[PDB]
């Protein structure tokens, strides 16, 4: 029989401040290596993440997906309500914007540029990007990102923040 | 009911340290550490597979609230005509680790990354031989790629199988092999299975010459069919109401194997 | 003659 | 504790220079500026793999502020029965750039621009037969589609497989053999692998002829043997205390073999 | 302890240069640049394989960098009821080549390449007579084809066999005969063998007339008796503290054959 | 003359 004392388990992730949740579950699903169909399949819930990965959220199922994912994924359900905009505001949808400024501290994405209102960086105090500064590409949801490098134009994308702003 | 007790006791099963066994846990030291594969060759009612258990459980797995555990030893059985896919699953769960539905490749690629990271040194297969003839592609593999030590166990067939692959006798090349009880071994074991297995309240006495003939002829050198021969033989016999066992309810037993 | 550690040269890479 | 930091260092791998890789090293460089493709083989235990490899490492990829890495040399493995799917996604991965969901043309057309632009000069695939018969299909598509050389390694079973297709053989026909360690290469390599590899305090003088006749039976010109018996008998050798390895511990070790 | 050396020296083998056995090397010799077949015919105890072995050795196989090794001779010996699949597989692994599965036409076709490239001017067969009758077409078929000699080697009996069949006695019909010792050269042997090999301290004497008597009764000419019954009869002697062969001990060890 | 041991011969062999 199988070894003793040992409960089932996967690998699990910590959330940086301000990270979105697009970009959170695709970390999850690149530690454990699976599909999204299979996120949903070993919680129960449906098919219906994956589209969260390109940030279209009719719901707030605050007591059924979200309150019953954190049992995969380790992180309650007040921490993972944080990872989306608050009930009637912000709701941005197609430009990913970035500010890579931050990247030097830690490769995320911070879901404040995705809100109406944003063109700036008060942080970092420059214009946010909402497009590629070499190749003109637009950016493929956070969920999708890989190591920090760009296909379009490989570069260190952190190494691109003396340029833009 | 005090009898009831004693039945259940006997049908039961235990391990007894014999020099066989500290033979073996001693050689799969050498080769942890200097992580090296081999394999481990004898007759199927030698023991082996409880000699492997009794080893797994010298080191126990280690666990923090939050990450993963550090299982320095993984021991798994095959199933008949194991293919790539079976062989991965059964690593996996081994390790209490939960997945679903995915393609070969998939397998393969968590089994690596549950091999890592999780301190893992030692891999053993037992029934070697039910491997499919490609699976041995990811045995090496892991082998050569991992700081892994894996060690086959089975019969004589097992060799006959690998020196059907040359990829494969060179890794695997190092062997122990595990023999028969003889002589002076198979006379003390018999006491020490008296002593530390039967216990009945009246002392047998089997050492006695005419009843070592009677089990020499009736086991020949298996531990595996001595110990079902004296636990058949408690069991028969205390059912009868009789505080020993003596030489015919013995003979009783034997002429049916 | 030179010699080279084996991770030596995973830890040297492009 | 000086012993344990030993101890890890004697486990662990390196890399010399043996006569044997020398030549490789300058075949391959011919066939890669004459841009051809060929096919080494030679027996499992001579060494391959490594030799390959150490070339790999001999030409570090470049980079510019612009635009994508040079990489003159792509080395890949297989995995068993390796479909044409299977290919593209190693090369696709070895170049660091992840292309997920699609269909078998899809891989393809990916596989041609990153393998363009991207300076690539040769493939080498180790183990070429775990290839499936129609993948070479795809093996020479990119031979003669981009100027890039590729190149087989493998055991004599690959000729086996390469024969049974005239298309393939004539791509390859050209090759080159590893061969196995005898006379005065084999007392020269001990003794390089007891001053660059063991580095016991005390000279240990194997290339002595009492120490070579074990050796000789013991390895039967495998390089590989040679370095597993010499590492297991400095670790044992040590691990009870002794200043250099003798005659009576490295017997002990080479029995087992 | 001196003895002890010289026991295990008198224990061994060795080659002594004979008129027989530089016959035969010339005589090959010819053979080898004519690139004729022959065969070489005599009674059991006249020390064929042992010339046959000689001549190998003068001739060692030479290697470059790259290419497989040139082999001017290749020797090997059959197993009983050798068939098509047999020579084939044997004269393969003497080259140095992994055999691998297949069906009888690739056996023959791969022979036919790795005797190609790699120089190979005569095949040697010993104990012909094991052949099968069919497998005489093969080794016609090479020696018609490729400019390769075969010899075969034998006893009387080779000739009944092969006699057996007008298309093979034809290729193989010239032929070199080695006979037994007499006169003086049985004498001259002796005390050859006294000088050269048994080295006792005495100086036994043998060419005299007493003891000549003895060998050659004892010995009927052959080689083979008189060096197992000559080293039989120094190794008793030495272990009795003698540092000489008398009649006697000689008469003792000669009675037992 | 020379005179060889049998075991050497296999020794020096190619
Ligand atoms: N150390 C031990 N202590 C107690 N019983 C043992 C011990 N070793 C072997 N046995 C006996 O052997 C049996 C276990 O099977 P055993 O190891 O003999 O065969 P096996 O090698 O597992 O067979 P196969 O190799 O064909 O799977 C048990 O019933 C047990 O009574
Ligand atoms: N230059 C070298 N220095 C030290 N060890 C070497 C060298 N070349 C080969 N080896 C030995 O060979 C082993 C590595 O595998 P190897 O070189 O045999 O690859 P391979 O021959 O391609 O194997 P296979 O053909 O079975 O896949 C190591 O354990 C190492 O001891
Ligand atoms: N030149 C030699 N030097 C030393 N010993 C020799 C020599 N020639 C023959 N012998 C003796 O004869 C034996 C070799 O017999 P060999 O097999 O060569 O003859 P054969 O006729 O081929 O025998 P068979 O026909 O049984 O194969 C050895 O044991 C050896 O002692
Ligand atoms: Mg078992
Ligand atoms: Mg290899």
């Amino acid at each position: 029989i199988e070894a003793p004392d040992v409960k089932p388990w996967l690998f699990l992730i910590k959330p940086y401040e301000g990270e979105s949740l697009s970009h959170f579950l695709g970390r999850f699903r690149r530690a454990n290596h699976l599909s999204a169909s299979g996120l949903g399949t070993l919680a129960g819930i449906g098919a219906i993440v994956a589209r969260w990965e390109r940030f279209h959220f009719n719901p707030r199922p605050s007591q059924q997906e979200l309150e019953a994912i954190a049992s995969v994924v380790e992180v309650d359900a007040q921490r993972l309500a944080q990872m989306l905009p608050p009930a009637g505001v912000g709701m941005q949808h197609e430009p990913i914007r970035l500010c890579g400024a931050c990247y030097a501290e830690s490769p995320c994405h911070r879901i404040e540029w995705q809100y109406k209102s944003v063109w700036k960086c008060d942080r970092h105090q420059l214009k946010i990007l909402a497009k590629c500064p070499n190749c003109q590409a637009p950016f493929k949801m956070p969920a999708l990102w890989e190591d920090g490098c760009c296909h379009r134009c490989r570069m260190p994308f952190a190494e691109m923040a003396k340029l833009q702003k | 009911e005090w009898l009831q007790a004693e039945i259940a006791r006997l049908k039961g099963k235990s391990i007894v340290p014999l020099q066989q066994v500290k033979t073996l846990h001693d050689w799969l030291d050498g080769k942890r550490k200097a992580r090296k594969s081999c394999r481990v060759v004898g007759e199927s009612r030698t023991g082996k597979t409880v000699a492997c258990d009794a080893y797994r459980y010298r080191h126990k797995p280690q666990q923090e609230a939050g990450r993963p555990p550090t299982v320095p030893v993984v021991y798994i059985r095959p199933h008949q005509k194991c293919g790539p896919k079976d062989l991965f699953k059964k690593i996996t769960e081994y390790l209490k680790y939960r997945v679903t539905k995915g393609t070969v490749s998939d397998f393969r690629d968590r089994t690596i990354e549950v091999l890592k990271g999780c301190g893992v040194e030692m891999l053993i297969i037992d029934e070697a031989d039910r491997l499919k003839p490609e699976t041995f592609a990811d045995v090496r593999d892991i082998a050569e790629d991992l700081g892994i030590a894996v060690v086959l166990v089975g019969t004589d067939r097992l060799d006959a199988v690998i020196k059907r692959d040359e990829q494969v006798l060179e890794r695997f090349r190092a062997h122990l092999r595990f023999g028969k009880l003889s002589g002076e071994d198979f006379k003390n074991t018999v006491e020490m299975w008296e002593q530390m297995v039967l216990k009945l309240p009246v002392s047998s006495n089997l050492k006695s010459k005419e009843m070592l003939r009677i089990l020499t002829s009736a086991t020949e050198g298996y531990i595996g069919r001595l110990d079902e021969i004296l636990r058949e033989a408690a069991i028969r016999s205390l059912s009868r109401g009789l505080k020993k066992i003596d030489k015919a309810v013995l003979q009783e037993v034997a002429k049916e194997y | 003659i030179e010699v080279w550690d084996y991770e030596q040269l995973r830890e040297e890479y492009g």
